């Protein structure tokens, strides 16, 4: 987002709608939890500025806490190649515009 | 006179991007609530009256019936990502579907469909640069190593007994680890106990 | 109850014209396109989803779908002046059309059909009398034979060579012209390179099957066969002891017969149609030999050259340089199929344009100019001839300003205008005054060169005109299903 | 067509003479216009479509 | 009575052209996207459904669902423009259709279809003139050629390191430079490691013989066999009396054959695909052998190295170092799939300009840039040619300016301002001027180093113009169900 900003051109609100396609995944962890999304995220975003991004989101305690206390770790390829290959994918289909299928 | 006989389907305009938008949203709405510890099973029965209750995408995309060409794309995604590392077969199917929800956004905006890969691109490649610099490079380290197993075993069927599975995971990588090769590590499987 | 049985469309009098006169029109108008540089191709599909393109009138009711009465009498129109010389195939379509359409007009008012037929029958006559004073006699002669040639060879798509499709067909209709026959002309449709790169070759060009035998013979004796090579070494063998270094079976000839005619070093040739059996003992002087028993040397014809050429990359005999070679073969040369379609298609008019010399001279400055000379002179002629002929005969006329006016119309041309001033300026130019396209404006045509037979003319104009009366007398046909 | 060739190579006095029907010299022919009319035309021409696509949606009911 | 059956649709006049004109605008409108560096792929589906995504218009048109007259006449124009120069099949394409667009409008008026020809072929003629008068005639030298690589490569995802690559392209060119044939010129892709890492093999490369065999033998005597290696020491004993220190079993080999053959020293890999076997015979120049029998000593070709490493964790046996490696294979190594398909289509494109660049000398400014220039000159030649010709010459530079137009639509830019832009900015630079899509504005291809070779440009015009001319001389369609 703050880089989309950096980066005027209709460019901007494109990484700013990527920002906002980041924020789905917790947005379903709390979902998917029981507890609102919406306010959620409320705390998510906010008690992650404040104590680094080393905070996330407890599905069990439902609410925030730090990650790295809970033991909540994945490999760095896994988030990684996650955006990758979703973005890649999205990408052909967005480069999509026609498909003439016969039978 | 008449160019596409029947039986076809073409896409033109803002009908692609809607029919994908509609079509793939769906899809990623479907897997995305199996996402987390908290994620909710599906029961994917084919036509031989087979029951799959399974919390993997990749295998309920394998047996639902998808027959627009979006979804499948959907299912080649889980399947990649499914056939290379596993884990999270569930985030690339949702991970691809929110973007498109918003994607679809800046279209009707009037903003071309290009473009929209062009910004995503861009910040893909920054959001990988971030990633990679919030980490903390973990140290023939036993106590990380097994931890990050768990953390490939739960929510799981073999959660019951994560820790086993660690450790025999730990020990078979460090050994065959010289660069660690996946060929020599057999597995073998046997009824009993 | 019902006068006729069911599923029999019936018409009769003036019903029945307005029905003929129409379905000829359009059919008339549809190849009027088809004629002069401007002629607009079609491209007709039959059932097997073939796809002609070809500009011949003739070619494309060959291919159309009529089941029209008097629709298929144009289809004869066209089929006869096609088997006569070919040019014009379009020129007695329209014709008869025009001619109907004037004559229905008259009827309409209260003339009786009868003295329409009489008024035309007798105005073409009439005509038939006027071309062979007007037309313009040419002289043979290479110089003179170009002219035709290359009058004959404009209005298609190998009008960017109509300078070598000219000296080409020059060349073959003078080796053998006894009395000419445009069944002594052999064309060969090869793909590879553009149309300027057509050979003249004086003989007959085929495809042989043997390697290892004589690619190019020098003084062959041609042996031609008709009866399968299969069983071989007898049948071969007696080949061989009678001089034939070449041989042309008509069936399939024996993997064994093949090698041994492969080790006698004589030149086989399997599968060879029968037409090109015949055009190779007439060009030779070879003997049909059924059987392999019966072959001697004088069965055997003389072929100074035997070679074998790969010109656009296919393999092809030719039998050229004989004592005397009565059919030539016309080596054409396409980068398409459909280039080389349309060129063959000229060709063979040519053909039989060059066939009409060797029996008529006469020729007339072609674009329309001898049909306003003769509308010029019939409408004068009416006027010498009283009776409400004199009315008919008129009228008759007025259809040769069709011809014109579908010139100027396959150009843009306002005809209204085109023709008043092609009259005016005929009336004084004399039949030399014509219209030419390339340039929107009168022009003496035997100048410019347009020269057309006279016999195509002449034949034209009596197979139109009695084609078109018959279809006006049968005013009432109903049929018998 | 054949007006703009006769148009930039005789000159503006080149027009259209209906009358015989070809480029004619209307300035050696005699036809002339007091430009005021030329630029009364255009201006009004002008203004009128102006407003006309400056017309997004109206009201004027029965 | 009724001259067509039920059936036979007849089109003529106007309501033929028009509907062969709208359809034909339609089909290029579907590849019209697959035009420039981002075109819109169409992953095109056979029913049964087999997808294929391609970018090519030739491709597109043999793969798609043809029923339609007018419409199969592209499939041939883009065949015709796919075997003759190759890029350009979706411009032709849409040019065509687009030419048929602008005359439309004045169809519809009452203007004469051949008349409309006449100016049609009259403009393609002045403007195919003008490629061979504003063509800039370059010229060898692995400076120049290394230039033309990192423009072809620049402005894409490869330009990171399109200094690296565009030299493999030049070698790669350079080392089988005899007219160089794109067909031999090999592209592995191999995801593992870096961009950093792609190197070019002087042969070929496959993704074993046992866990330490001979990872790097020196000269190899390679020996190809089709049938498996498994019932076996009789087999392995006849390669061994060969001298064939190098086998590529296309089946699986056996357990224990394998072992006798860590013992003579001799590499052998089993399950080798048909089409790396193939390769390798294309390669160091080894026979291909069915039977392990009918292997000689005159079947076993020569490499000069031979390395088996681990690129990413996969062991890999390379053949690099041919005599003649008349099929070389640019190996490349990267993160992603995505990334390495990018990799092979801007390497597959960067050959192709290298290739044209030792081959025609005489370019233009591409991204539409001639095309500005030529509507530019052919609406001053307007003026020029007064009369029917005028107007119509016209529009078709407006026509031209599709190019540019949809150029710049196929990466999400105003067509309006750029093309505005365009013609500002090239009536006061040169024919240089043109426009960089990659940065959406007008700039230089001079400078841009942005260059196409002149055939290109004429291949299309005349083949693109003389199809349009087709759907408009033919006025009528029949077909005869």
């Amino acid at each position: 987002s703050q880089e989309a900003d950096k980066c005027p051109t209709l460019e901007q609100y494109a990484m700013r709608a990527f920002a906002d396609a980041l924020e789905v995944i917790p947005m379903a962890l709390a979902e998917n939890s029981g507890m609102n999304p919406i306010q959620t995220m409320t705390e998510v975003r906010a008690r992650q500025v404040k104590e680094n991004p080393a905070l996330g989101i407890d599905c069990l305690h439902k609410g925030t806490n730090d990650m790295k206390h809970q033991h909540v770790i994945e490999t760095l390829i896994g988030k990684k190649q996650q955006i990758s290959l979703a973005t890649q994918m999205v990408r052909m289909i967005l480069k999509i515009d026609d498909i003439r299928k016969p039978g | 006179i008449i160019k596409d006989q029947d039986r076809k389907s073409r896409l033109m305009g803002l009908e692609a991007l809607k029919s994908h938008i509609m079509a793939a949203k769906a899809v990623a709405n479907t897997m995305k609530t199996s996402l987390g510890p908290n994620g909710l099973d599906k029961m994917m029965v084919d036509k031989d009256g087979d029951v799959t209750v399974t919390n993997d995408g990749a295998t309920i995309l394998s047996m639902m019936d998808v027959d627009h060409q979006i979804a499948k794309l959907m299912v080649e995604l889980s399947k990649s990502q499914d056939d290379e590392i596993g884990d999270g077969t569930t985030g690339v199917v949702v991970l691809a579907g929110a973007l498109l929800e918003e994607a679809e956004q800046l279209l009707d905006r009037g903003i071309h469909p290009i473009r929209i890969a062009d910004g995503y691109e861009q910040a893909a490649r920054i959001a990988i640069e971030h990633l990679d610099k919030i980490s903390d490079s973990v140290l023939k380290n036993t106590e990380p190593l097994i931890q990050t197993a768990k953390t490939t075993l739960g929510s799981k069927v073999v959660n019951s007994c994560h820790r086993q599975m660690a450790e025999i995971a730990v020990n078979a990588v460090l050994t065959v680890a010289d660069d660690v090769d996946f060929e020599l590590i057999k597995v073998e499987g046997k009824v009993g106990g | 109850q019902m006068l006729k049985e069911g599923a029999k469309h019936f018409s009769g009098l003036e019903e029945a014209v307005y029905r003929n006169i129409q379905a000829c029109k359009e059919l008339a108008q549809t190849t009027r396109t088809a004629y002069g540089p401007n002629g607009m191709n079609k491209m007709v599909i039959n059932h097997l989803e073939k796809l002609f393109v070809t500009n011949d009138a003739a070619t494309i009711l060959r291919e159309l779908e009529v089941q029209h009465p008097a629709a298929k009498m144009i289809v004869m129109a066209s089929h006869m002046q096609e088997q006569e010389v070919g040019d014009g195939t379009n020129f007695v379509l329209v014709f008869a059309g025009a001619l109907l359409e004037l004559a229905e007009e008259l009827l309409r008012l209260g003339l009786s059909v009868s003295e329409v037929i009489e008024g035309y029958e007798i105005a073409c006559k009439k005509a038939h009398e006027i071309l062979p004073d007007l037309v313009c006699c040419s002289a043979r002669d290479v110089d003179e034979v170009s002219s035709l040639l290359h009058t004959s060879v404009m209005s298609k798509q190998y009008g960017n060579e109509v300078f070598l499709a000219k000296l080409i067909a020059q060349a073959c209709v003078s080796i053998f012209p006894d009395h000419f026959n445009v069944d002594n002309i052999r064309v060969c449709k090869i793909l590879g390179s553009g149309v300027h790169s057509s050979s003249v070759l004086h003989g007959m060009v085929f495809k042989k099957e043997t390697e290892g035998d004589v690619t190019s013979v020098k003084d062959a004796k041609i042996a031609v066969y008709s009866c399968p090579f299969d069983g071989m070494d007898a049948q071969v063998k007696a080949i061989a002891d009678t001089g034939a270094n070449v041989v042309v079976t008509g069936g399939r000839v024996a993997d064994m017969a093949l090698h041994y005619a492969n080790k006698y070093n004589i030149m086989l040739v399997r599968l060879n149609s029968k037409w090109d059996l015949r055009r190779l003992c007439k060009t030779v002087g070879a003997t049909a030999l059924p059987r392999l028993n019966p072959p001697v040397l004088e069965e055997m014809g003389h072929c100074d050259s035997v070679y074998l050429s790969e010109v656009g990359d296919t393999q092809v005999v030719v039998f050229k340089h004989e004592k005397e070679g009565a059919i030539s073969t016309i080596v054409l040369r396409g980068s398409t199929d459909n280039l080389m379609d349309d060129i063959e298609r000229a060709v063979d008019d040519g053909v039989n344009t060059f066939k009409v010399l060797t029996r008529d001279k006469r020729l007339v400055p072609g674009g329309g100019a001898t049909e306003i000379e003769l509308a010029k002179q019939i409408t004068s002629y009416g006027e010498t001839c009283p009776g409400l002929e004199q009315y008919a005969i008129k009228k008759f006329a007025e259809a040769f300003e069709a011809i014109p006016r579908a010139l100027a119309e396959n150009s843009g041309v306002k005809a209204n205008e085109v023709i008043s001033k092609l009259y005016a300026v005929h009336q004084e130019g004399n039949k030399n005054v014509g219209l030419d396209i390339e340039v929107p404006a009168v022009k003496d045509m035997l100048e410019a060169g347009v020269l057309d037979t006279y016999l195509g003319k002449y034949w034209a104009i009596k197979l139109a005109t009695n084609a078109a009366v018959t279809v006006l007398r049968v005013d009432q046909i109903i049929m018998a299903k | 067509a054949k007006l703009r060739a006769f148009h930039n190579e005789a000159l503006k006095w080149i027009g259209l003479d209906l009358v015989n029907g070809k480029p004619r010299d209307n300035k050696q022919a005699g036809v002339f216009e007091p430009t005021i009319v030329k630029v009364k035309s255009l201006k009004f021409a002008t203004e009128a479509a102006i407003t006309i696509l400056r017309i997004d949606d109206l009201i004027k009911l029965h | 009575v009724i001259l067509l059956k039920e059936g036979t649709d007849s089109s003529q006049g106007i309501p033929q052209l028009v509907s062969n004109i709208s359809a034909c605008q339609v089909i290029a409108e579907a590849v019209r996207t697959t035009l420039g560096p981002r075109g819109m792929d169409k992953l095109i589906v056979d029913g049964r459904g087999k997808a294929t995504i391609s970018n090519d218009g030739a491709t597109i048109l043999k793969l798609l669902d043809v029923v339609h007259p007018a419409a199969k006449t592209l499939v041939d124009i883009a065949k015709s423009q796919d075997a003759e120069v190759g890029d350009g099949t979706t411009s032709v394409t849409l040019l065509a259709a687009e030419f048929l667009k602008q005359v439309k409008p004045y169809v519809e008026e009452g203007l004469h279809p051949q008349i409309i020809i006449r100016a049609f072929r009259t403009a393609t003629q002045l403007a195919v003139n003008k490629i061979k008068e504003i063509a800039v005639t370059v010229k060898e030298q692995r400076k120049l050629l290394e230039k033309c690589a990192m423009t072809a490569l620049s402005s894409k995802l490869i330009s990171q390191q399109k200094a690296f690559f565009a030299k493999m392209v030049v070698d790669a060119v350079m080392m089988l430079d005899d007219l160089l044939q794109l067909k031999m010129i090999g592209i592995k892709k191999v995801q593992g490691g870096a961009l950093e890492e792609s190197q070019l093999v002087a042969g070929v490369a496959f993704k074993a013989g046992f866990e330490m065999q001979p990872k790097k033998y020196h000269n190899p005597m390679i020996a190809l066999l089709n049938v498996e290696l498994e019932l076996l020491y009789d087999k392995l004993e006849k390669i061994h009396h060969s001298g064939a220190k190098v086998v590529l079993s296309k089946l699986p080999i056996g357990d224990v054959a394998t072992q006798y053959f860590a013992d003579r020293d001799m590499f052998c890999a089993g399950r080798v695909p048909e089409e790396d076997l193939k390769r390798t015979m294309m390669a160091c120049g080894g026979s291909i052998q069915t039977s392990v029998n009918a292997l000689s000593s005159d079947v076993l070709g020569r490499c000069q190295v031979f390395e088996e490493t681990q690129i990413g964790g996969e062991r890999y046996n390379f053949f690099t170092g041919c005599p003649k490696a008349k099929t070389c294979t640019i190996i490349l190594r990267g993160g992603a799939e995505q990334f390495m398909e990018e990799t092979e289509r801007s390497l597959h494109d960067a050959i192709m300009i290298v290739r044209r660049a030792i081959k025609n000398d005489s370019v233009v400014a591409g991204g539409g840039a001639i095309e500005m220039e030529l509507s530019k000159y052919l609406r001053d030649y307007s003026r020029t040619i007064p009369g029917k010709q005028q107007l119509l010459i016209g529009a078709y530079a407006k026509a031209l300016e599709i190019i540019p137009r949809q150029l710049c639509d196929n990466a999400g830019f105003d067509a309006t301002n750029i093309l505005n832009k365009l013609r500002a900015r090239h009536a006061q630079g040169g024919m240089w001027y043109g426009v960089d899509i990659n940065t959406e504005d007008i700039a230089d291809n001079f400078e841009a180093f942005v260059w196409e070779p002149a055939m290109v440009r004429i291949n299309a015009l005349t083949a693109a113009s003389e199809a349009a001319c087709l759907i408009v001389s033919v006025d009528e369609t029949i077909k005869n169900p």
